[PDB]
């Protein structure tokens, strides 16, 4: 077995905790977005109608 | 007529003796010099056990 530390070199986990840190996984997985916004409009207005018309 | 035999008598004997007894220590103290060399093996050979599942890892 390995005791409470284990003996002193420190032993061998070295070896196997530093290739696990962790399983690693790792999780490319789960992110989120800042998605993108559009942009707003094209005109000046045009009269013919409506000026006669009211 | 007398047959005498100083053979095996003494500085001869008891330098034999001790020449024994001298080999005889030296005997043990190699064997457990010895043991020691083995025990250390052990653990050794248990330490690369555990570094080398650390490098599978």
């Amino acid at each position: 077995c390995e005791e409470p530390p284990a003996p002193a070199p420190p032993p061998a986990k070295p070896k196997a905790a530093a290739a696990v840190p962790v399983k690693a996984a790792p999780t490319e997985t789960g992110a989120q977005a800042a998605p993108s916004y559009s942009y707003v409009y094209n005109p000046v207005g045009k009269r013919d109608p409506f000026r006669s018309p009211i | 007529m007398m047959i005498r035999i100083n053979l095996l008598p003494v500085r001869a004997v008891k330098k034999r003796e001790m020449g024994r007894q001298v080999l005889v220590l030296f005997a043990v103290v190699l064997i457990g010099a010895g043991v020691a060399n083995y025990l250390w093996y052990d653990d050794r050979q248990s330490e690369l056990e555990a570094h080398q599942a650390g490098v599978a890892s």
